[PDB]
């Protein structure tokens, strides 16, 4: 299967800083990467779709980028209302896989 | 906009179709070839009152949406207009639902009749990609 | 607008099979491609499968066809079954669309010997 990997593991970041998050895969997946919001108690949100493209009611501080095996979730400014996990899903192939998650915590 | 073969060949590769789902990139550009003559404007209106829009011939009755078919069910979730643009982008976005149901490209009858168990590699050979 | 809504025992026992439902409101179900996915202790997400518009459904590999995914139309929902659960199907389970831009609220699904 298409493995993802992400990182850092953990980020702690103070509101108001910008962070990026990473998630390679194992083999090119083209543009076909989704990054997903997901806060406890709560079901994931999708953030952007296909590597880069924007979502209707996303913040638009929320921004993608990569293709291939390389890509990114860049926050620019963080909002306390951004902490939570982030997870990139790949659907170039079947099975859909997902990344281990990145943790986004107030430093 | 009427695309290039090689010119919608790195477009597609860009919009993740090199090996999307099973389907090589030749794929692609020979559907294109044979359904719109890879002219994003393209538009043909069938029998049972659905329309087939764009450059890759998407059918109002079952995909999007353009407010005049009958049984339209829009599983695309999106305006047959937005499939008209010399932006492939929406275009690409559907195509990959309809071929992520189990009916894979046979969806599209041109690529069935025209590409399927052909060398579509031919279709991209040539190309800068 | 759609929404989702998962429902089904929270406690099951190892060697049954589970059984979800997804209720969906606000559009037919005949109208999308219809997903499961699932959250182990960890923050692993799993996607389980999806059924498309056809009837034909692609199943994860990893649930070594344990899974099962249909629809009914008069009730305008889809299920999920997993046959002979173990400790290893523990987790929270989510109906959402194909897209992904509409999820149920996830639930919580045990399976212990008690």
């Amino acid at each position: 299967d298409i493995v993802l990997t992400q990182s850092p593991a953990t980020l702690s970041v103070t509101p108001g800083n910008s962070v990026s998050l990473s998630c390679r895969a194992s083999q090119s997946i083209g543009n076909n990467l989704h990054w997903y919001q997901q806060k406890s108690h709560e079901s994931p949100r999708l953030l952007i779709k296909f590597a880069s493209q924007s979502i209707s009611g996303i913040p638009s501080r929320f921004s993608g980028s990569g293709s291939g095996t390389d890509f990114t979730l860049s926050i620019n400014s963080v909002e306390t209302e951004d902490f939570g996990m982030y997870f990139c899903q790949q659907s170039n192939s079947w099975p859909y896989t997902f990344g281990g998650g990145t943790k986004l915590e107030i430093k | 906009k009427v695309f290039g073969r090689c010119e919608l060949a790195a477009a597609m590769k860009r919009h993740g179709l090199d090996n999307y789902r099973g389907y090589s990139l030749g794929n692609w550009v020979c559907a294109a070839k044979f359904e719109s003559n890879f002219n994003t404007q393209a538009t043909n209106r069938n029998t049972d009152g659905s329309t087939d829009y764009g450059i890759l011939q998407i059918n109002s009755r079952w995909w999007c949406n353009d407010g005049r078919t009958p049984g339209s069910r829009n599983l695309c979730n999106i305006p047959c207009s937005a499939l008209l643009s010399s932006d492939i982008t929406a275009s690409v976005n559907c195509a990959k639902k309809i071929v992520s149901d189990g009916n894979g490209m046979n969806a599209w009858v041109a690529w069935r009749n025209r590409c399927k168990g052909t060398d579509v590699q031919a279709w991209i050979r040539g190309c800068r990609l | 607008d759609v929404q989702l809504q998962e429902s089904g025992p929270s406690l099951v026992k190892p060697s049954q099979t589970l059984s979800l439902t997804c209720s969906v409101t606000g559009d037919s179900i005949t109208s999308d491609y219809w997903s499961w996915i699932r959250k182990f202790p960890g923050n692993r997400l799993e996607y389980m499968g999806y059924v498309s518009y056809s009837g034909s459904t692609y199943y994860n590999p990893s649930l070594k066809s344990r899974i099962s995914i249909t629809r009914d139309t008069s009730k305008n929902q889809y299920y999920l079954d997993l046959n002979s659960v173990t400790t290893e199907d523990t987790a929270t389970y989510y109906c959402a669309n194909w897209d992904g831009d509409y999820w149920g609220q996830g639930t919580l699904v045990t399976v212990s010997a008690a």
